[PDB]
């Protein structure tokens, strides 16, 4: 019927600055 | 855009850097002065007229080997401010690479770093280069990479590493180095590729025919892999694969992240011209445990995922064709929980091959990366060399003398043993 | 009077798109320039179903280019015919979505999606009576599987009483390229299944086949392969187009082959195929026409029809043929297979007609195929998603994009669902 | 209108075959590209019967060539007239049989002969009235004779109401190529005796006396030798490509020729035939044609008809004639030879008459005669068997595909009923 | 497709291999360097452009015969990889051979074969080249022959086999090496063609009138038996056998596959020129005994089958004549179970001859094939050498040093004095 | 009537790779 799941037992912000120069224009605003 | 960061720390790092950096070079048609008279981009900055600069940091120590790059014949490519170089090493010490020397450089390198990567406007991540034996390369490396980790956060890195090999080993504490090294690798890196030097040796002497193959020779097919991995961003064919995609595709769980490569054909100018290379049979070639790059048979292993990365004069067709044969291979068998294991790349340009290099010229080479259970093999004999050493506390207080804690030890093999039992789980059949 | 707006999502989608933009143009007179240089009247008649009407005597297709990559539009626009498309109409990412229909369809196919709507909307109102969309695509990878569908569920909200049409390229295990495409298919056809009206299961194995078998091709590409994908998706398309004996345009072919709402998935045909040497041992004539569309072999999808039962059929012809003659020769093939046809619905075989044939040949056919064989595709994606699944492999990349497991539970009970159905119609 | 659907299996039947088809084509006016370079109308009108026609004036044989080996095909396809045939008519294995009817019958053959059945069920379709089959091969080999039995039963079972003939070259002791020819004849020949309508059977040994004796020719070869065959076969079918005065096809002619179901292996005979130097010291006449045709140095088959008894002949004359002088000549041969005919048969002859003549000649005759002397054909072969058979000599190789001893000894059973079956009719 | 791989194994083997491999070259106009300025496909890959490379393995457990190819005239035509030498030899010890010297080259032969057959599209089966008498050509080939047994399974193998002569033996342990391999070739051969150095050198003194006929002489004439049996592979005629074709004609019981090879005709140039050699005459020379590879009397033994295999300008009907005459011809009796005992190929091409060989160009050949009792004979006076030093136990010891057990031995005569028997009863009318 | 066989006592799957890839091409599905 449906698929049953038995998981196996295992051990357990920066942007560069020429991107953001970019996004400042190529970025279009809300308007 | 889609910029990839090199760095690479302590000897073995640089050397294989060097060959890697000539590569790419005559790849791209850039000269050693970094003139060429696009896609290059991927690996490099351009300046100004007739100027492009890796985008690479050269990170050691020791003066001694980065002084040969400042000498040499490519010290126009790389401006002086991207080869840093302390003034006494680590002496195959974990604790000098991680904490007395490494604490002194660490800031510098980090911030030479952050000004490479803000030249960048799609960074794809980093490649780091370095062994797992060496002080530096063990423990500047871990330290290089925890703060990178930080820093940068979601940033993929990834690691080709120097892993020692089971007879050929040059250093007595090079197991203690290893079992340091690794449980830093875990938490810090989203893909390592671990190399045997003997494999390669033993490689270059059946393969190649060559007597008496040195370092210079391991780096150069070293580099080779490197290129493969990297070709699909710097050039373009029909099947394509980006670094996240590689990633999504070969990794199955966040800690089962330690792929073997392996190349293929690796021949002789004079070999060569007998055989027909088909890509059917490079790629039988690649499944086949003699031209492995680590020490370790993969018929007592289990596949899990492959990544495929044809490169030259290939189609589709016959890149399927040779999976459906390899899928009939009894010998190669594939876990239950991964009904189709295969990532495929195809990338039109031919292997470039350099001038006094080992390797002949092909129409068409494959790089398979592939997530084999029989790789614990290596780091079930690494534990094993370790605990003996440690059962006398052989070399202990010299670790100790340098800031390091015992129970640092015990808690990096326990997780070593915790990653052992990890893989064998994956491995079984329901 | 009847446009068409035609989407393409992900690098298989543009690409198929391309060649299918390709045989168009050269199929109404239109050159590389957009410059109208053809012959007949005919071919100007109907240009604004396809075309919109740019100053100076050009005409621009209504087409948008979809792709979280840059790579695959800088490719269109440096193909033949790639400067032929709207620069506005290209809507490109710089990522990619790294084969995750979860990236695909929650996060930067999220981001990217508004500025397609954008577009889309603009070319909703330059067309008089839009009666809806073609979108072309794969469902085994991560922007024409993820973005494609949320893209579609988004017309659909907006556009609910239009014609919603995809052809769909479905992972097949033969030519099993990646390793999670399962869910990234399970994932996608739950979403088609609620939300388009009409979707041509499109399989690389099936095209394959039919390059090297019938073809006779020792060495087919992506780029042959399309071009029969791009045969096909005209031929659906011929009634609107041109003039003829019988017409039927989208809805009348979907009205005629859909009888119950989810039952929607096609197994197209499309007829003749020939080897360049065995060309000269053949009849040009509509019996053989026929005799080719109804067989296994010329099926676009990896499914044997005798293994199920056709509910509908839809045959679209184009060349100067009797009536008399198609009217006969449909008859015979569902006389003398009788028991491959469901027996609930008498004449499971519609007709339309077009006068003007495609170029190089005096007669063609298109074949359009709802057989309940179709589960047999489902089937095999469905067994190998449990395969996976089951272990839970590979699914917490998906959980960092913001999924969760149920999401995979539901889709999986879905299709399974879907499949179920199939087979009650089958009996 | 009366098609007949042409089979040649085995190195043997394609050479053979290829010799009839280029007589054939001759015949009828077609050129070795297929197209009608005739002068008559005549030649066209029945054209049907052996041609399909292609398009832009081309005529393509309802042919079929089968083998194990490509090695024939190739040879075939290089030969003069191998561009008329459809490339999608060559059926062909890799292998080969190494002459083993067990692997012709059960195992290479029986992959292969799905293919070949598939090509013939559609080759039967394209006629819009098949009268039925004609199978050009060998007993003695692995492919013709295992393969070619094995396709014979299933046609058989698929059109069990149509006419089923074979041109059987029987292996004789004289002209003995191979070893294991007893086995693979006996267990042909008990296949044959079961399905086929009628089997005219050619043996090579007489060919070859043919050859030498009569046509006085110091080196024949196989082409030679099967340049009679094609003949006779041409002439069996005369009737159905021509007009004439007295028709008769191949159901006319097994009706009048076989009285009891199992009894229909022809040896056949054609007339006239002269060497070179001694064709001007002869008379073109019908009296001529007649004694040459019931010599039994001019019959095909190793068997002296002085040795039994005829049950029926059937001639089938080609060219201007007269029926009185035909009538006249036959009612004199069985008047004459009273004691060679059966005398519960009144009228043992049966005589048919096309008015077309074969190219060359003014008159020709094709003679089909059904004797009880024909056992000794099989009784040679029957005891080779036995020699063989006795030891178990050889039957390692055919128990490795499957085959069991008691089928050999089921075969050698019902050759042996047969040949008794005939001695009582004999009497 | 129809691909013959070659196997030439010890001194012998490969010698015979080198002739042969002149042979084809000259038939196939294929030049010592791989060049050729089809049917040649049977014999040699193809590899890029104006490259072909025998499908051949030449294995040796010393290098000093495989060095002379390796330095010689056909360096260029075979790869190294395919030419295959060890350090000792097996000292004509058969123990050497299969176990202590043989374990250690056997996988690398095997390995190499399988990539060479994964190359081939249409495997017809292997000819095996070697002696009975040496340690390699022995021990070796026994070991291998079962490899590839259970390796490929019920592919046909074929082989070729220098047996020791009556009188003249160079080696006083040939009886002992031949005993043991024999055991081996009955299971897993499925043709053997055992051949007599003496009655090759009666050939070249009687009828090509050499004084001293030496090893290059036999070789040569060898060969040729082995191009006519290919020949219907490797060209194509008016009547065809194929290796499959001819074994089912040629073995009327399992383990009865040993036919004589005679060739004809065997002639000087000056010699023929004078006689008339025709298809009738020829195929007459067959049947006569001073003629054969094997010195033996078949007056005295009886024809079971005979395979004629004729090329050059023959036609079917004088053969018919031919085999018609033989078959009234009293002298030579075939057995009452087999009413006709004749498989008759026929191939356009006539025979090639070597440059500076001892035989005369002629328009046709023949190469007759026959499964006669009288082969037994040899096998007799064999088994009585045997018989007279292992009464003695002579030479035992050295056997067993290399691991061989004395109830080996044994365990061989029996199976010998069983083959003897069986071939006795066969013989037998009723 | 029928033969009587007294026989005399006598003593008592890997496929290429190129040939397999073929099939792969060349093979005809069931369909
Ligand atoms: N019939 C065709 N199949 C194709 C073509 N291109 C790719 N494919 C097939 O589609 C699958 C790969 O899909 P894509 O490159 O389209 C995935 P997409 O770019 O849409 O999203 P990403 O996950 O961001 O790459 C796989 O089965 C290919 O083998 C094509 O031109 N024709
Ligand atoms: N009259 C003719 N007899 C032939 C011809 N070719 C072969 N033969 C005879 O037929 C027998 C050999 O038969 P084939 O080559 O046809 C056996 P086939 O290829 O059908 O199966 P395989 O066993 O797979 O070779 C033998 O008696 C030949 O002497 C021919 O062209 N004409
Ligand atoms: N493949 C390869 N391995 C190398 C090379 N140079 C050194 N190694 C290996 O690296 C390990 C030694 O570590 P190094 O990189 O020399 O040491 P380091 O990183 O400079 O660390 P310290 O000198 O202790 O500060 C050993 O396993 C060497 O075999 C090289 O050029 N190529
Ligand atoms: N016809 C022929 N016979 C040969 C040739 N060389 C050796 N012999 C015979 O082969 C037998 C000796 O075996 P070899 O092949 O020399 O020995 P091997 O196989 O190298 O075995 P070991 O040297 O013992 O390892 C003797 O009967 C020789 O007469 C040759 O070139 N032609
Ligand atoms: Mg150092
Ligand atoms: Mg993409
Ligand atoms: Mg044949
Ligand atoms: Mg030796």
């Amino acid at each position: 019927g449906c698929t049953i799941v038995k998981p196996f037992n295992l051990s357990q912000t920066y942007v560069p600055l020429a991107q953001q120069v970019e996004d400042f224009h190529k970025r279009t605003p809300n308007r | 855009m889609r910029e990839c960061i090199s760095i690479h720390v302590g000897q073995a790092g640089v050397q294989i850097g060097n060959a890697c950096w000539e590569l790419y070079c005559l790849e791209h048609g850039i000269q050693p002065d970094g003139q060429m008279p696009d896609s290059f981009n991927t690996f490099f900055s351009e300046t100004g007229a007739g100027k492009h600069v890796p985008r690479a940091v050269f990170v050691d120590l020791e003066p001694t080997v980065i002084d040969e790059v400042r000498t040499g014949t490519y010290r126009q490519l790389f401006h002086p401010e991207q080869l840093i170089t302390g003034k006494e090493d680590a002496a195959n010490n974990y604790a000098r690479g991680h904490y007395t020397i490494g604490k002194e450089i660490i800031d510098l390198v980090l911030d030479r770093i952050r000004k490479l990567a803000d030249q960048c406007t799609g960074l794809q991540g980093f490649l780091v280069f370095h062994s797992f034996g060496g002080g530096t390369g063990s423990g500047f490396t871990s330290l290089l990479m925890e703060r990178l980790s930080v820093d940068y956060g979601k940033k993929s890195k990834l690691e080709f590493s120097i892993y020692p090999a089971p007879q050929v080993s040059t250093a007595v504490v090079e197991p203690y180095n290893s079992i340091l090294t690794t449980h830093t690798t875990l938490e810090h890196s989203d893909c390592a590729f671990m190399v045997d030097n003997e494999a390669i040796y033993d490689i270059c002497r059946r393969n190649l025919d060559i007597e008496r193959p040195t370092y210079t020779n391991l780096n150069r097919l070293i580099s080779q892999i490197v290129s493969s991995i990297t070709a699909s961003l710097r050039f373009d064919g029909a099947l394509n694969v980006d670094l996240t995609e590689f990633q999504t595709n070969l990794v199955p769980y966040p800690r089962i992240h330690f792929p073997l490569a392996t190349y293929a054909p690796v021949i002789s100018a004079e070999k060569a011209y007998h055989e027909q290379l088909s890509v059917a049979e490079i790629t039988n070639a690649c499944f086949e445990p003699a031209n492995q790059m680590v020490k370790c048979d993969p018929r007592h292993g289990k596949y899990m995922a492959c990544c495929l990365l044809y490169r030259g004069d290939v189609v589709p067709k016959d890149v399927n064709a040779a999976i459906a044969t390899i899928k009939t291979k009894r010998s190669i068998q594939f876990v239950d929980w991964c009904p189709t294991g295969f990532k495929v790349g195809i990338n039109y340009q031919p292997p470039t091959v350099v001038p006094g290099g080992d390797l002949a010229k092909v129409q068409r080479a494959v790089c398979m990366l592939s997530n084999t259970t029989a790789i614990a093999e290596a780091w079930a004999r690494l534990d094993h060399k370790f605990d003996l050493m440690y059962a006398k506390r052989a070399f202990v207080h010299w670790y100790v003398g340098e800031g390091m804690e015992e129970g640092e030890f015990s808690e990096a093999r326990e997780d070593m043993a915790a990653l052992e039992k990890d893989y064998e789980e994956v491995g079984v059949d329901s | 009077m009847r446009e068409i707006v035609h989407i393409q999502a992900g690098q298989c989608g543009n690409q198929i798109g391309a060649k299918f933009w390709e045989v168009i143009s050269d199929e109404h007179g239109i050159d590389p320039t957009g410059s109208y240089h053809g012959d007949s009247d005919l071919q100007l008649e109907r240009i604004n179903v396809y075309y919109n009407e740019a100053a100076g005597n050009k005409y621009v297709p209504r087409a948008i280019l979809v792709d979280l990559e840059p790579g695959t539009m800088d490719s269109v626009r440096s193909g033949p015919f790639g400067q032929i498309f709207r620069p506005d109409n290209f809507v490109f990412g710089q990522s990619g979505a790294g084969n995750n229909w979860a990236k695909g369809h929650y996060t930067e196919g999220a981001e990217l999606v508004d500025s397609v709507l954008d577009v889309v909307r603009k070319e909703s109102e330059s067309c008089d009576c839009l009666q809806g969309f073609q979108l072309t695509h794969s469902l085994g990878g991560g922007t024409g599987s993820g973005m494609g569908t949320l893209l579609i569920s988004k017309i659909r909200e907006e556009y609910p009483d239009r014609i919603m049409n995809t052809f769909s390229v479905v992972p097949s295990p033969k030519v099993s390229d990646t390793v999670v495409e399962p869910y990234n298919a399970t994932l996608s056809v739950h979403q088609l299944v609620e939300n388009t009206d009409e979707t041509y299961c499109i399989d690389n194995e099936a095209l394959y086949d039919i390059c090297f078998r019938t073809l006779k091709l020792t060495t087919p590409t992506y780029g042959d392969l399309n071009h029969l994908v791009s045969a096909t998706m005209s031929g659906v398309t011929t009634c609107l187009r041109f003039p003829g004996q019988l017409n039927a345009d989208l809805r009348k072919l979907a009205v005629n082959m859909v009888p119950f709402p989810r039952l929607h998935f096609f197994m197209p045909g499309f007829a003749p195929l020939t080897s360049r040497g065995s060309q000269q041992y053949r009849a040009l004539t509509v019996p053989e026409l026929t005799q080719q569309m109804f067989d296994a072999k010329n099926m676009m999808a990896a499914c044997d029809p005798r293994h199920g039962r056709y509910l509908t059929v839809a045959a679209v012809f184009r060349g100067r043929m009797s009536m008399k003659e198609v009217d006969e020769q449909m008859l015979n093939v569902q006389n003398k297979n009788s028991s491959y046809f469901v027996e609930w619905i008498p004449n499971n075989v519609k007709t339309a007609v077009c006068d003007i044939p495609p170029r190089g040949l005096k007669m063609s056919a298109t074949f359009i195929g709802n057989s309940t064989a179709i589960q047999e595709l489902f089937k095999r994606i469905s067994e190998q998603f449990t395969a996976m699944f089951r272990r839970k492999a590979f699914l917490h990349w998906y959980t960092g994009e913001g999924m969760d497991e149920m999401e995979f539970t539901e889709a999986e009970s879905n299709m399974n669902d879907l499949v179920s159905e199939y087979q009650q119609y089958q009996d």
